[PDB]
């Protein structure tokens, strides 16, 4: 047992197979090639022992062997580990079982420092297994009937404290000031103070209120996270008998099964989905340890839901090579291969569709001219505080962002540099509206 | 009266701007057509507004390189229908989507 | 928004409310009373901004106030973040909002160089609101009849490839050899090679044959974990039908949600649940980043299930101290408040009974005497390549460690130091059994 | 033929019981089934047509006039909203029937649950207008017939009267199975 | 509407395409790769017609294309046309979907004489989304350990007329003995 | 007049379903209701040869919002009478 059978320098992988690159770290003064090799040991197999029973199975057509080895640039001691996977490792249109049979083990092996996954490269035969999105973008665009520009968003303030009337009252001036979502925090499942059969009921009332004196279908994202899918399904068929059009649920915290066990579900009753990436920074944040978000893209738009967080939006996550890296994967249906924004493989998803990229964090009235121009229309933009911090109240507020936004696409349409004149587009905005005047005075500049 | 909003039935998109002038039709359907997609024209009474699909006048403008004739046919709808909203669309083929969607005329 | 209203040091810790303890080292230059009472803020409010939606609600009630800066012994930057959340801001019985809202937020934040959760005192009444443990220790000792010594058990290899007859096969070898349990690899989910239909039946086989000849009672930890929460129960229950006593799920990855749907079912239907802690390592194994294992312990023991894996044993861990710090959270009623084993809080389980805690990682019979001193007798022992690696099969191996076993038992309780005697309490049992006389010289020493 | 030899009401049994092996016989070069002769005794147990020419006509309200149908085109590439927007019209200008290709089942660039959906305003939104009850077959072949049930259930939902099954791939035994549940949900 | 659209001599098969062969012999006079490109259309798209909704869809990628012209042995008037299919036009785990898309329509052509489909080459991807067989060869023999050997079946006679505990005592003489 | 009645050789005929016989009589009973300004009905026969189908062909009726049925006692069986009894109190029916 000294390896160099899982380093195969000659193989060139099929087009069946599932791909990885492992940014990984190795022991000192051991030699580079070791090391892949026990990397792809630990995730595959974890043999040889010495054992009677490794006999019965000729291991080598299940064997994961690394084919390539490549070096980190700009650092020595690192390198770039690729490593090919046979097809039959994997169940069918399972996400659970892949994420525990790749990173399940390999991280807890002793000889290595820092690892980090980096790009999965799908075989076309594992996606077509994959329920994938629901709906998609230009489904609920179709369905919603709203067409060339991003839509809008918002989070209620203060997330803990208002009982079932007070979220009503709240979400209602949201709504009937030109946004078209809000959604119902990460913290609000079901608490003391204000159950969920109370805030379904009135939510809905808010919603169907205003959506007749604005003349546009609005919608909000219903919190349907829970302890127990018996009860989270509870949620979604009082949700279905309300007749709301969308819904929430937090897939990381939740499980992959329980996400997809709601894909499933959606699909069936025609419902748009939103997921949220909380705890997504326990794993993603440090460039050394945990797994890439990426992977976590990928492995989102195979499970499903229709809009995934990208965020933070503070000013930037940055950097903006890498978020339009897994941008273009959320979204395009084939990604061709960029170290520069980072995609190691030739990603193709045939026909499956893509996924809303939201952007969020506190965005606020002059952050409009560059948030468009790198995430473009087919994003949503939820604030923190935008629409609530305006001193006339909420419901003012919304039409002072919905005017900024539509004066920045009518300027990209003209050709103009929306992230170049910002103030020209914004100040000449405010010269039709009153609202926008004192919002571009607040929050200056 | 400041700060009281009333709240205000837009359309779809561009409703919160004033009525756009005629250079501003100008190098929207400049840019709709330099996408590639397919100019389309609908129109319908104020009341059914909410409908899922309109009226079209003609037909979707498939191929057409010409700026001079489509800004010779929104205004015949709008003669022709003196009460009715012009809605201009652009069609995309490849990806079955709709990149533009905005009402040139408010409707008399 | 200057903050420090969070950072009350004259706080009295409610005996209802959660607790908390951060390890923390903020931005050069920043007072730590700044930076603990925006810790405090980012994990419960995010609060206050200008809104003038936030004027509608008592705030104070639902605010999270830091009451203790303690000092990091042996570092200089770092500092001990002691923070007390009201009771009225989680749901009763979900284990997944509580960690949603801790770590959900306050991880993206970016005045934070370094955040690591190392602590929570859980209040007798959100404990009670939880479900808790199936059976527990003293239920499964009683079912099971198996009294005064620890458990063993055994990993099936190779890991791919085995099909339905073999792997059964395999299996009845192990089981008649000695040990008492089998484990079905993470891996194992529903292949292609072997359908989980196919595996399900013929287990069943070789565990009923192998009963009787024994005159043992035998378990078998089949792998339920589904990519939908309808196919666990589906399998749960095929498996039920089948008359198999234990199952295996996968709780990181399978969600809390499911897990804990998974639980509750197995209290009305008599199943027990064996619980594997996949990719751990990304969280857990950096001292800088990440949620303490501690953390995931409590967690699980709140949520369900009757063993649960510790780990590595290669050779240990290491170090001890820290080891028997949650272990003693896993097994114990009432635990006091230690620093040397990172009790850093009084918690008080109240009435749940425990969960066994499982060793893995490899050991053979040479390193067994010293893990019976250190983990008592409510512990389950696993070898992967271990009992397969006998020269003379996978039947006398298991017969080796089980003599191995009961000579060490025999002598601890005469009094005599099984750690510092490992050869004089071995090399005596040989004598009387060949089988363990060749396990000996093949594994030296 | 004796009667005994046939089970009733099952058409699928005199086709194996006639034809099924009978072809395969080595001293035959060229056979041709061209006519059979069905007794009443058996033809009473079929269940027949669900409402029959009578039935349509009474329920349509078309009498005295052949009907007309069309078939919507091109059979691939329509969207969920195209599919209506091209429905819509044809409808609107006279016709009273809109045929869903055979090709059409469920797409991945067309899922079936959408076409359902976005034909549902057509159909309805062009009947209002010119005053006349018009039709829209929505194809319910599947390849399990727990799907077929799923897709008829859900076009009786949404209130279409009639739709469309093949029956020589689809099996006589589904279709039969389809045909005994359009009677008792009363569709066409 | 003069076909040889649907005739790429070019294309390259894709690893996600479902390939046809098809034995054929048109109207006489008929250049080969002309009906080549007429049983390619009608079984893709049955197109171009002189139609404005048909301008509505890139038709260019759902279009089913012929590459490769083989003559079949032993024949002069009959040849096999290879042609191609995207994946997109089926329905993902699907038997009787493939079936309709393909020769439900073509066969009722006027210009083609004898048409005769001969081999389909499944792609993986498909392959994939399909049930298959329940339990197979090898699971067949571990759960009635029969091994090594061929298994051996009977008929029972007479077909039609046997009553009910006739017939089980006619199986159990067959059973029983070998 | 206030109720029609289906006489009891009617239940179920080859020229006359009992599906399409119950929907059309429904139009007539409301299209009349609104003109006359007065509640009126139509016994429904809802004789059958086996007892489920008795029980389909009420809820049909129920469905489509007919008040009042019929049944034939003394060749239907007490039995079936009971059954159908007590099913009308538990759906207020006449
Ligand atoms: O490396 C070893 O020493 C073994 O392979 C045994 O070798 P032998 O067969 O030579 O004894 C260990 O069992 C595995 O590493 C982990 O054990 P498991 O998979 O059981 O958890
Ligand atoms: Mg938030
Ligand atoms: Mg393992």
């Amino acid at each position: 047992e000294y390896r160099d059978t899982y380093w195969t320098p000659d193989y060139v992988p099929l087009d069946t197979d599932l791909l990885a690159c492992f940014k990984c770290t190795g022991q000192e003064g051991v030699p580079k090639e070791e090391v892949a090799a026990a990397v792809a040991a630990e995730s595959s197999t974890g043999t040889w022992s010495t054992v009677w029973s490794e006999l019965l199975v000729d291991l080598d057509f299940y064997k994961g062997r690394c084919y390539r080895i490549e070096d980190v640039p700009g650092d020595k001691e690192a390198f770039y580990a690729f490593i090919a996977y046979p097809l039959d490792l994997f169940e069918e249109g399972s996400v659970t079982n892949v994420l525990t049979s790749l990173v399940g083990n390999v991280f807890g092996f002793k000889a290595l420092r820092h690892l980090r996954l980096e790009d999965i490269r799908f075989p076309m035969a594992f996606i077509k297994t994959c329920p994938g999105p629901p709906n998609g973008i230009c489904v609920e665009r179709d369905r919603m009937n709203k067409y060339g520009r991003p839509l809008l968003g918002c989070t209620i303030k203060p997330k803990l404290g208002l009982s079932g009337k007070n979220y009503g009252r709240v979400v209602y001036e949201c709504l009937r000031g030109g946004l078209d979502f809000t959604k119902d925090d990460e913290n609000i499942n079901s608490q003391p103070f204000q159950r969920w059969q109370n805030r379904f009921e009135f939510v809905a009332e808010a919603v169907a209120l205003a959506q007749q004196e604005t003349g546009e279908k609005k919608g909000h994202y219903l919190n349907c996270t829970a302890a127990t899918p018996e009860e989270m399904y509870e949620r979604a068929e009082f949700a279905k008998e309300l007749g709301q059009p969308i819904i929430m649920h937090d897939y990381i915290t939740g499980g992959f099964t329980a996400n997809t066990g709601l894909s499933k579900w959606c699909r069936k009753n025609g419902m748009l989905l939103h997921i949220h990436r909380a705890m997504h920074a326990v794993i993603d944040r440090h460039p050394k340890h945990g797994i890439h978000f990426r992977v976590l893209a990928k492995c989102l738009r195979l499970s499903g839901g229709d809009q995934l967080h990208t965020g933070t939006v503070v000013g930037k996550l940055e950097d903006r090579q890498t978020t339009l890296g897994f941008i273009d994967q959320l979204r395009e249906s084939f990604i061709p291969e960029d170290r520069s924004r980072g995609n190691f493989f030739d990603q193709d998803w045939g026909s499956m569709p893509g996924v809303f990229a939201v952007a969020s964090g506190g965005i606020h009235v002059w952050h409009m001219p560059a948030l468009v121009a790198i995430f473009g229309d087919d994003s949503v933009l939820q604030f923190g505080g935008g629409t609530h911090g305006h001193p006339w109240g909420s419901a003012a507020g919304a039409a002072a962002n919905r005017v900024a936004l539509e004066a920045c696409v009518k300027a990209r349409n003209a050709g103009r540099e929306i992230e170049k004149e910002s103030r020209d587009i914004l100040m000449e905005a405010a010269k039709h509206s009153p609202e926008l005047a004192i919002a571009l005075e607040t929050w200056k500049e | 009266t400041v700060g009281d909003y009333q709240t205000v039935a837009t359309l779809e998109t561009f409703g919160f701007l004033p009525p756009m002038t005629q250079d501003e039709i100008y190098d929207q359907i400049a840019y709709i057509i330099a996408q590639g997609w397919s100019p389309l024209i609908e129109h319908v009474h104020p009341s059914r507004s909410m409908a899922t699909y309109w009226s079209y006048w003609k037909l979707p403008f498939f191929g057409e390189k010409d700026l001079g004739v489509i800004v010779s046919e929104l205004e015949a709808c709008h003669r022709a229908y003196p009460d009715h909203h012009v809605r201009l669309v652009g069609y995309d083929a490849y990806t079955q989507s709709q990149g533009a969607c905005f009402v040139v005329f408010e409707g008399r």
